[PDB]
């Protein structure tokens, strides 16, 4: 909910600083990520209803125990708000934070033989939105500033034209980038169309309009922060500055 | 044994799953409120002698005034509406709508996008399989009347098994010459011209006496929940613009003659349960794309 | 139909006259055109504009006029003045008002 | 401007163009040149626009 | 072997009078009237009083109606009458005054023209299907086109198809899977449906010997029209006009629908010039119904 | 002997004999004045934020008020335009456009209908004639640089004859080897690579050698009498244009793919004079033509 | 038997499709209207006691004040410029122009940035087949004027088949002696020097005598929609600036002698209507170029 609120590339970075890998990791036992199953939606049809499970969604589902499965469990956090189970990860892994993963070799993981097609068609890609493509290709990004193959970022793109219109432009090195995009990748917010309680009849489509639902539940909550009415009660550290600057970068 | 089916209903291709929430459907209601506007502002604007009507509408339309120097459009409606049908047709094609630009579009108007207050009669008739036997040929043509042509050659009468799936609400049969329809294992009944039939009560078996042809004409009519705001000649209209117009040309789709043969094939698959709700969407959307490119050709 | 001495009511502005097209100007073009006085020699339909008038019916009977002169020439464009009929019923024998 | 197909805005501030028309006419006066056409003249008075 | 459409055989020539810009004015103020009048009479017939009837019939009609008389529909409806004649054939008389018409079009002002949309023409142009030795072919239909082939000789045999030049995209679909490629292309698999452009070109098609194969068609065309064309209303029209007896003129050819009539003038040498008078001729069938149907005579 | 004749100088038909009183030539002049304001309108509405600039324009042309639900086709000066480029290119077109519209017409602007102020260079190769012995081959290609390709089997060397007609000012030609050439019965010079002769002086006799053939690159420059208004790079333009269009399709007619070889080929004729008065007269219609089509895409 | 095709029509390599969107064609165009100010500023101070008019010229387009001493490179916007143009090239160059830049620049003049208003005619003729049998040699020269030599060895008369395409609009045919064409299963005219075509009329068959080698000479004519301010001579100079200032030496991509060869390749690929788009926005880019280096050279 959080992480999808997220509407700059400088929000949701900054998010992952502070967000621990253990947000990304579920948890519960979930079920298998494709199956074809048979669901109620009473709202509409006494039938029930045909679907299919995927790794995009806001359930856990099983996940391989590779390093493989932990990065697609990184990349379903931040497009559906909920990650997969990857049973017995070290401790050390588990404090480290998302951007520390995808950005830093002090961790033991290796990533150099990492496939980004391969991963594309298990977080299923043609299911995505525009949005949710843009999260997706800016975890691409920085495993591959850290890994050093940018060049298999950039055949990857190359080979899907859609992606490459719509990839983020920034450099994972430089903080100046950062600032300076204007892309929007925020999946839940404050609707201006008017929306009502009813169900959706896909499972992305019914569990994302419950983050929907959920978060304007949170704008009006007590949790949430009003920066003009509420600005000087903030730490010093958590202000919004102008030179707010990423670890390193 | 033979087996011959209809031939639009073989291998249907995936649909989109995008543009389907809340939102977007409020998205495809206001393009097509907006668009029928826009064709009612050029007789508004015939019974007055200005363009102030059409002026209007356009803005509101397009987020912009029309201008004589360039062709007129549609702004970004235009092409949200027709990025959000290609979508719709395939799942290869790209969703590159963002939903931020769909969301300020549904907020130009306080429709709401409900697809399922009111049904829509749809005239394809389903012809899963027709078994004969080995003497018999049989050839089925057309889809919103189905000619079955069949012919004995043998010595004896043959049984042939008409299978017409488990969706279609109702089906007539006419034939050239009265003949005897019974379902399985009940009595044959004498010959009639016409069969009215329901196609859940199970296969039902013809019998093709020894000499001239025998021609079958069917006819199926079946209810598809859809909007109020749905017109079945508007749709069909736009529906062909679309395939003129190129938005259908992706690879791996399969193509048809008429939205009818469309939403019957996706209904008739494994799951096809899931994909009529998608098609309903593109209906509406076509419906609002042959409002829109009347009224501003390109 | 109503007797009028030179009547200005046609039952249609004529397109052709005599066997010959008349001219039809819209009233931008008519404003910015310069040689008015050769094109009134041989006359035009001016359209594209709402042209108000107003008459008098008059008994007796007299001359039909106009109550001002038809041109009104600027360095901005060209006018057409107000529009008022003195309208009078034709005795058709009457030699004098025939010459004027 | 009084015209109907005119809809623009003509801008006061600057060196008037109807000062610039006068003394072009002036000019072509001297000369015996017919004075500044219709279509000149509203080219010449829309020049400063906002 | 030489197969063709039966509605693409030999188009006879179109009115050439009514045609300019005053005669285009007057077919679209016919229609804005007469959509008019019989909008009122619904409203008139709801309502207990006959007032929006009366002001509607008197403006088509320039006459009030009376009990007495039948409405007839005034000097407007015999001038529309007339025009539609015109139109269908040269060999129909031009006999309606100019000056008559240039009248009854200053009734209303129309703000469009006849070049300002389009419309989809669903039918099939099948100019030419050569069939070699041994192969019967048989073409049914307009609207849907069932081309029946049957090849009895020993070896496979080619079928050239031509969709002509005019129609944008062109639908089969076959009984049975069956092969079809462009000239000089190779053979793809067999596939139940084809989606073409029939500026392609001509298209080969094979026949196996076992059992009759038929190719069902379906074609969409687009041609320009005015923004008040309405499809269902021209299809009323030119069925009204047609039993009226406004058609019977000697030397000419009857069609199914206002489809095939178009189509068949835009297959055809000068059909571009032709169809601007078919256009014509479909936005004053869309007046002739709407009026007809208020005043039945 | 052989006889080479350039291919776009054969057979040049006759040229139309109507609109080319001073009436006629007012109106093209102003249609070619009117055009490129189109141009220029168009341009200054995009620089400001408004169209006023182009519907005055637009209205000074077509007599008529823009609006946004109609064509814009150029009103009746764009029919006339296409009319008299029809009558212009040959003899056999209706000439349909009366007087009195023509004369209406050129009441729009008071610019003159002179086509003799100025000049243009024209570079069109005219090699009428080439001859040569039997035992020699000689092959002519292009127009606007002619190379010819001569190659000879014989034992001794041969005299090619060369004819440039009477038209062309200068022509330079150039030889991937050098070669000797010079007048009749004059004697040769030595072996240059480049000669610069006059088409009026006499027949030219270039000496083959023996051996590996010899191409000689021919350039020449002919100077015809053109309005000032006369572009030639928006009259090249205008020329594809119209031929796109169909405004050439006449039956008994010769067609060239450029109005340089046009204008020499009916130069050539024997009624050359009369013929080249006609063809800047068109040229100076294409001219607007090409202006008006690009500012109003039909 | 032998297949020949055009060499400039072979592997058009793919365009970029970065810089597409509105806000990117309005910085073009901004940066065209900007570069036209900046050459006649700079003449207008040439021609006069004061470089005032060339100080705000200079400003408005590079943001800071011209200074003595310093190279006037031409600032921010000649930066964005270069680089826009590096991507409209191909796919494989990156897009490293932050589109607030670009957005920032486009601010800076009033344009519509529309690039449908207008077309232009493009001289390459497309040749993308010639079939010939085995007897005879056929070979292809030229793109803006193609000359097809081919030559007939065996002892009968040949068939050659020409295929023009279907992007084409007309095609002439000119040959050095008068030879027959004729389309597909029509009769064989008389021989005669000329010949226009259409090219969506179907492949046309040459017959080849035994005697001598016979030249065909090809013009083509092709309508593509550009903007207004589009001006070719402009366009091929600054196309020529750009390859060799090193714009365009990138790796897996195809090099074209004109821009024309470079529109034409792209519009016969089979995603061609695509690629023009691209291509047109790269012509008004390559516009600006050349304006801009020639007021600033470095």
């Amino acid at each position: 909910m959080d992480v999808l609120s997220k509407g700059s590339l400088k929000e949701l970075l900054a998010h992952l600083e502070k967000t621990p890998l253990e947000e990304a990791i579920s948890y519960r036992i979930g079920t298998v990520p494709y199956q074809n199953v048979l669901i109620s939606r009473n709202e509409y049809y006494n039938q029930l209803y045909p679907d299919t499970t995927s790794l995009i969604d806001g359930v856990s589902r099983e996940g391989q125990r590779n390093v493989n499965g932990l990065i697609m469990s990184i990349i379903s956090y931040v497009v559906s708000g909920s990650g997969h189970y990857i049973p017995n990860i070290g401790f050390m892994l588990l404090r480290r934070s998302i951007l520390d993963i995808l950005t830093k070799h002090d961790t033991g993981l290796v990533t150099n033989n990492l496939n980004y097609g391969i991963i594309a068609r298990n977080l299923t890609v043609s299911k995505m939105n525009c949005e949710q493509r843009k999260r997706m290709l800016i975890c691409f990004k920085l495993l591959a500033y850290k890994d050093g193959n940018q060049n298999d970022y950039e055949i990857y793109l190359n080979q899907n034209i859609p992606l490459k219109q719509i990839a983020p432009n920034f450099i994972p090195g430089d903080m100046r980038t950062v600032i300076h995009n204007q892309d929007q990748l925020a999946i839940v917010g404050i609707p201006a169309y008017r929306l009502t309680q009813s169900t959706e009849l896909s499972i992305r489509d019914d569990n994302a309009k419950s983050y929907k639902l959920g978060y304007v539940d949170w704008y009006n909550s007590n949790s949430f922060l009003r920066e003009r009415s509420e600005f000087n009660l903030i730490r010093l550290k958590d202000r919004d500055t102008k030179y707010g600057k990423l670890n390193g970068w | 044994a033979n087996r011959a089916t209809s031939a639009f209903l073989d291998n249907p291709h995936p649909v989109g799953v995008n543009y389907v929430d809340e939102g977007s459907r409020q998205f495809v209601a206001v393009a097509e409120l907006l668009a029928s506007k826009l064709i009612d502002s050029s007789r508004e604007s015939d019974e007055s002698n200005s363009d102030v009507p059409f002026v209007q509408a356009y803005s509101k339309f397009a987020d912009d005034n029309p201008r004589h120097l360039r062709v007129k459009t549609g702004g970004k409606m235009a092409n949200a509406l027709t990025n959000v049908i290609r979508s719709y047709y395939s799942i290869n094609a790209p969703a590159i709508v963002p939903q931020v630009e769909i969301d300020r579009l549904a907020s130009k108007a306080t429709v709401s996008g409900d697809m399922y207050n009111s049904y829509a009669i749809f005239n394809s008739v389903p012809i899963v399989e027709v078994l004969s036997p080995a003497r018999t040929t049989v050839s089925i043509v057309g889809s919103d009347r189905a000619d079955v042509t069949m012919l004995n050659t043998g010595a004896g009468a043959a049984n042939i098994t008409f299978n017409f799936g488990q969706i279609a609400e109702t089906v007539i049969l006419k034939g050239s010459v009265p003949f005897q329809l019974a379902r399985l294992n009940q009595p044959m009944p004498a010959a009639r011209f016409t069969y009215k039939l329901r196609p859940l009560d199970g296969p039902f078996i013809v019998v093709l006496p020894v000499g001239n042809p025998l021609v079958i004409s069917a006819t199926a009519a079946t209810r598809i929940q859809v909007p109020l705001a749905f017109n079945k000649a508007l749709v069909e209209s736009g529906f062909q613009t679309a395939m003129n117009d190129g938005l259908f040309d992706i690879q791996n789709v399969n193509y048809y003659s008429s939205f009818d043969e469309f939403i019957i094939s996706q209904y008739h698959a494994q799951d096809g349960i899931n994909r009529v709700s998608t098609c309903v969407i593109l209906g509406l959307a076509l419906q609002a794309y042959d409002q829109m490119r009347r009224a501003l050709p390109v | 139909r109503f007797g009028f001495r030179d009547s200005p009511f046609c039952t249609s502005l004529p397109r052709t006259i005599m066997g010959n097209d008349v001219r039809r100007i819209s009233y931008n073009v008519f404003s910015m055109m310069e040689d008015i006085d050769d094109v009134i020699s041989e006359g035009f339909i001016l359209y594209d504009a709402y042209f108000n008038f107003s008459y008098d019916i008059m008994t007796t009977d007299g001359v039909t006029r106009l109550k001002e002169d038809i041109l009104i020439v600027t360095d901005t464009g060209n006018d057409i003045k107000p529009i008022h009929f003195y309208i009078y019923f034709e005795n058709r024998n009457d030699k004098k008002l025939r010459y004027e | 401007d009084t015209s109907f197909i005119d809809t623009r805005k003509y801008c006061t501030d600057g060196l008037s163009p109807r000062e610039i028309q006068k003394a072009l006419n002036r000019q072509r006066a001297y000369y015996d040149r017919p004075e500044l056409t219709i279509s000149e003249n509203k080219t010449l008075l829309s020049q400063s626009i906002i």
